[PDB]
């Protein structure tokens, strides 16, 4: 569970990482899909090639979403309702790629803010990530 | 051999299995017993054995167990519904979806180190030991099982509620 | 699966730059900050409670550095892991009983540590790589 | 909403019709003692003026109008979060501090980081409200901001802002 603590650490992360959220969003889809080449199936449509334009888009999407996500924090499952109902039914997508996704946002995150990636931040980062995969993952069936 | 829901299924999420044969009890298979009594009680811990999703989302490979204690039931509504008055009573729930609060149901919170339920943990019964006679009982049943770590409450539906229902099986 | 030329190489460059005795330290202390029932297991190493707690005990840094060994002898040894891996992997089950996913959990914050400490250096080949040496140290350690 | 924790006890008020010039709270109509359809999570409280002390002040700016923005909250200065802080808010804020009006920047001028509590959070002032605790806001503090949203304002009389392109 967030507590206020862990709501303010992603809060502060979250802004520091700022404008460079698409390309973390990116970077973290493409460290994904390399690591763990079994999330790729659910992107037969997608260029998956390092560097796509496509993959660059739809890690933008993301990143904007954890940004809803992020100033929603009090109210993430309506914040990420439809993409709660997006993925868990239309998409269906195992929680096993969420948690693995979420991995690859903190190793993205860890990368790119080492000097802001403070083990209580890590902590509350891994708690709000765990939080939107379960809003996502919930009506998974 | 059948499987027969709950005629109130809606209200008590339960669904009794049946097996063509009755199981060989050994050190590894053994039925827990309904209890006779209420340990629903606040803070009574019981233990929740799962076969369900661990924090990597993996569905566990080996049988895991956690000591839930029981909630204020106040708080567990509080937490998921509005106010505990069905007029102001809202979706608000930390995850997506709505558990089955009512009367037949209780809620155990985290345990000390903040581990849960997560999916695929339902239908395990909140095991609880009571000391008196070294006898475990299924305190109840968990049926709200997507409060991974999300939401602070398991909700768990009380067997002694269903136990006259279940007896009834039983015997046809 | 076998770990391919280039990879390991990879591996082996990125792990030469690793603080021994910092690293696993820090990964030790992630693990028991981001999942507090790992805490459970070191409940000898004294204070846990603050993450600055966790971070700073001692034992713990200890304990990590020897964990980090332990991913070290694993490493000089990827095509052979459960033969390595058989003893720590029977501690772990039976004297210990710590579950599998706790050392998959183990390797991702291990990974976090390694790219939190290497910046842009930790490619998403690299991290590819070593997320296969995890999950094989964690498979050889596990059951 | 309870933001006080949750009392224990019966509820005895639920819908209490008050004008402002009561002599005490069980003398408004209500509805009944001990009647109402809530629950402890709804219990009402207050903040009286004597009890929170509030007062205003610019701290580390360019000028004494100018900086940081600190509020006192029960004897204890605090910063603002500048989420929801706009021009609005700086408008009052600097009537408030009774000094020049005729634009009100919003952000700390050049000061760093405040210490200690950050009271206020989202102050939705419509630019006329007397001082900035009388607008709509989240509670005292209530929220999940850092220092480094601390809000400012910039009370000058529109005379000593001055722009150019140097360089080209
Ligand atoms: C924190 C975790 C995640 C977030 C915030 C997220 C967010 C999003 C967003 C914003 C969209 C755009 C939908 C739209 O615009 O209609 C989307 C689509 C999608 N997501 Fe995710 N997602 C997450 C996890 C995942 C994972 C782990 C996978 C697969 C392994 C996945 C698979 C998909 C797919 C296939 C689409 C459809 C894109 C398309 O058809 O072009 N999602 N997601
Ligand atoms: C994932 C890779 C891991 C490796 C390579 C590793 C390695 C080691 C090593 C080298 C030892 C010392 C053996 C000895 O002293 O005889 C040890 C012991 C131990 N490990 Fe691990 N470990 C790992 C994961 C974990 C995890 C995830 C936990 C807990 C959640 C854990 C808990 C312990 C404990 C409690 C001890 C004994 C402490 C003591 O002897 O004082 N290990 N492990
Ligand atoms: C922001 O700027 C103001 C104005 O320059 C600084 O206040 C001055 O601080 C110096 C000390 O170095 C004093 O000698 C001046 O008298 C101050 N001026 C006024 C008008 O107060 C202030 O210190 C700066 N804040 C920072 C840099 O954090
Ligand atoms: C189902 O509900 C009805 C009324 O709500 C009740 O009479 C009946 O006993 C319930 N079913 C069981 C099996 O208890
Ligand atoms: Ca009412
Ligand atoms: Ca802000």
């Amino acid at each position: 569970v967030l507590s206020p603590a862990d709501k303010t650490n992603v809060k502060a992360a979250w802004g520091k990482v700022g404008a460079h959220a698409g390309e973390y969003g990116a970077e973290a889809l493409e460290r994904m899909f390399l690591s763990f080449p079994t999330t790729k199936t659910y992107f037969p449509h997608f260029d998956l090639s390092h560097g796509s334009a496509q993959v660059k888009g739809h890690g933008k999407k993301v990143a904007d979403a954890l940004t809803n996500a992020v100033a929603h924090v009090d109210d993430m499952p309506n914040a990420l309702s439809a993409l709660s109902d997006l993925h868990a039914h239309k998409l269906r997508v195992d929680p096993v790629n969420f948690k693995l996704l979420s991995h690859c946002l903190l190793v993205t995150l860890a990368a790119h803010l080492p000097a802001e990636f403070t083990p209580a931040v890590h902590a509350s980062l891994d708690k709000f990530l765990a939080s939107v995969s379960t809003v996502l993952t919930s009506k998974y069936r | 051999e059948k499987v027969v829901l709950h005629p109130n299924y809606s209200q008590v999420d339960i669904g009794l299995i049946k097996l063509k044969q009755k199981v060989s009890v050994n050190e590894r298979v053994m039925p827990i017993c309904l209890p006779s009594k209420d340990y629903a009680e606040v803070g009574r811990v019981g233990y929740v054995s799962g076969w369900g999703r661990n924090a990597n989302f993996k569905f566990t490979d080996h049988l895991k167990y956690v000591m839930l204690p029981v909630a204020d039931q106040d708080q567990c509504i509080r937490h998921y519904e509005g106010s505990t008055v069905p007029e102001k009573k809202t979706p608000k729930s930390p995850v997506g979806v709505q558990p089955i609060l009512n009367e037949h149901t209780f809620c155990a919170g985290m345990s000390k180190y903040q581990e849960d339920t997560c999916y695929g943990d339902a239908g395990s019964a909140f095991a609880v030991h009571d000391l008196e006679e070294d006898t475990w009982y299924a305190t109840g049943i968990l049926s709200f099982d997507k409060s991974c770590a999300v939401a602070e409450y398991g909700v768990y539906v009380k067997v002694t509620s269903i136990q006259d229902w279940v007896q009834k099986t039983i015997a046809e | 699966v076998h770990l391919t030329p280039e990879e390991k190489s990879a591996v082996t460059a990125l792990w030469g730059k690793v603080n021994v005795d910092e690293v696993g330290g820090e990964a030790l202390g992630r693990l028991l900050v981001v999942y507090p029932w790992t805490q459970r297991f070191f409940e000898s190493f004294g204070d846990l409670s603050t993450p600055d707690a966790v971070m700073g005990n001692p034992k713990v840094k200890a304990h990590g550095k020897k964990v980090l060994g332990a991913f070290s002898d694993g490493l000089a040894h990827l095509d052979n892991l459960k033969g390595t891996f058989a003893t720590l992997s029977e501690l772990h089950c039976d004297k210990l009983h710590v579950d599998p996913e706790n050392f998959r959990l183990l390797g991702n914050v291990l990974v976090c540590v390694l790219a939190h400490h290497f910046g842009k250096e930790f490619t998403p080949p690299v991290q590819a790589a070593y997320q296969k040496v995890v999950a094989g140290v964690a498979n050889a350690l596990a059951h | 909403s309870s933001n006080f924790g949750e009392g224990s006890g019966p509820i005895w008020f639920d819908d209490l019709i008050c004008n402002g010039n009561e002599s005490a709270l069980w003398n408004c109509k209500h509805q009944g003692w001990g009647k109402h359809n809530c629950d402890h999570a709804e219990d009402a409280g207050v903040i009286c003026s004597k009890g929170a002390d509030l007062s205003l002040r610019l701290v580390d700016g360019v000028t004494e109008c100018s900086g940081r923005l600190e509020v006192r909250f029960q004897g204890e200065w605090g910063t603002i979060c500048d989420d929801g802080w706009d021009s609005y808010d700086a408008a009052v804020a600097c009537k408030q501090l009774g000094c020049p009006t005729a634009v009100t920047a919003i952000g700390r001028v050049n000061a760093s980081k405040g210490f200690g509590h950050i009271w206020l959070d989202s102050v939705s002032c419509q630019g006329h409200e007397p001082a900035i605790w009388q607008c709509k806001h989240h509670e005292w503090g209530k929220h999940y901001c850092n220092h480094n949203e601390d809000a400012g304002v910039t009370c000058s009389d529109g005379s000593d802002l001055e722009l150019r392109l140097r360089g080209g």
